[PDB]
């Protein structure tokens, strides 16, 4: 993330880090939603033009992590997926409408003081917490200065990475890109003539943008990291997938529902 | 159990359950506005 | 997405 903070031990219970098996490399982010659900952005492993789609047998699962490498022995827990349920109809080739993507684990995670799950919108906190200029907390272990042929030279980050951007109005993100924004993709970032900079980039994709509750006090994830053009670029601002808008997609796939 | 995550998410354990806030929260609620 | 080596893990994720 470009111009955050350090996350503090267990500011976000939710965070889960896709991890590549072979070559172990961060892939990208995740989020909690249950203890066997895991919330991703789809291109993280459907993403044909960068030759991506990995396999049940690619991935590893690292819940309640806060060093980027460090294997830690005693607070992050390790998982393993069983399916991966990539949305129907995800535009990968025009827009990549619809980046939303839900792992099931083989096995529910011991909850601890840092594997805690987020809450999902309910239409009321949707309504009421969705505001342009309101800010949403994105963390992630993800390039903290925008990088082409990657790597370090301290461009990534050793613990989680915190910062929290204004929503911006969705007239603006339109006339912000070129590309076809629909209703089930929303932008966050201060404007140019704005007084402070900020964003997520590289590496934080499929990490939770979530937003606190002042009605109730509890923590719902608003969106999920999909794509931007460039990290912290003036004039460009952070494209989030519409986790509310898509929520129906969500209980049709993991079925808990009525009762 | 308190729940299976049911209606408990979003509340932090070293936090929310914790009476403990985070150094970066206010700026969330200062930005909402309303008050309580 | 590259790489600046990460440190072991227990080998039965591996294989
Ligand atoms: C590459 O991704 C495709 C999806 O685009 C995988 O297709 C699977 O196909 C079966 C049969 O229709 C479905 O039941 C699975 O749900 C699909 N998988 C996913 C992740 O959606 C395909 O298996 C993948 N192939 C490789 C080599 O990774």
């Amino acid at each position: 993330i470009v111009e955050g903070q350090d996350a503090e031990v267990g500011l976000s219970p939710w965070q889960v880090m896709l991890f590549r098996k072979s070559p172990q490399e961060l892939l990208c982010g995740a989020s909690l939603i249950s203890d066997r659900w895991v919330l991703t952005a789809a291109h993280c492993l459907l993403y044909p033009p960068w030759d991506k789609n990995f396999t049940v047998d690619d991935l590893l699962v690292r819940i309640g992590k806060h060093s980027r490498t460090r294997y830690e022995r005693k607070v992050e827990k390790i998982s393993m997926l069983d399916k991966i349920y990539i949305h129907p109809r995800y535009n990968w080739k025009e827009n990549l409408d619809r980046d939303i993507a839900l792992l099931k684990l083989k096995r529910p995670i011991e909850l601890s003081d840092y594997i805690h799950p987020v809450c999902l919108p309910d239409k009321q906190t949707a309504a009421k917490l969705l505001h342009a200029g309101f800010k949403g907390r994105v963390t992630g272990w993800g390039n903290r200065r925008e990088t082409w042929t990657t790597s370090v030279a301290e461009v990534q980050p050793s613990v989680l990475q915190v910062v929290n951007l204004p929503l911006v109005e969705r007239p603006v993100c339109k006339a912000s890109t070129r590309i076809r924004i629909t209703d089930n993709m929303f932008c966050a970032g201060y404007k140019p003539g704005e007084g402070k900079r900020g964003d997520a980039c590289e590496g934080d994709s499929g990490g939770p943008f979530v937003m606190k509750s002042p009605y109730n006090n509890r923590w719902y994830q608003m969106g999920i990291v999909s794509w931007g053009e460039g990290c912290d670029r003036d004039g460009k601002y952070g494209f989030y997938t519409h986790v509310f808008r898509l929520k129906k997609w969500i209980q049709k796939v993991i079925d808990r529902l009525g009762s | 159990t308190f729940g299976a995550g049911e209606a408990d998410c979003g509340l932090r354990p070293l936090f929310e359950k914790k009476q403990v806030q985070d150094q970066t929260e206010k700026e969330l609620f200062e930005s909402y506005i309303e008050g309580r | 997405h590259n790489d600046g080596d990460f440190e072991e893990i227990p080998e039965e994720y591996l294989q």
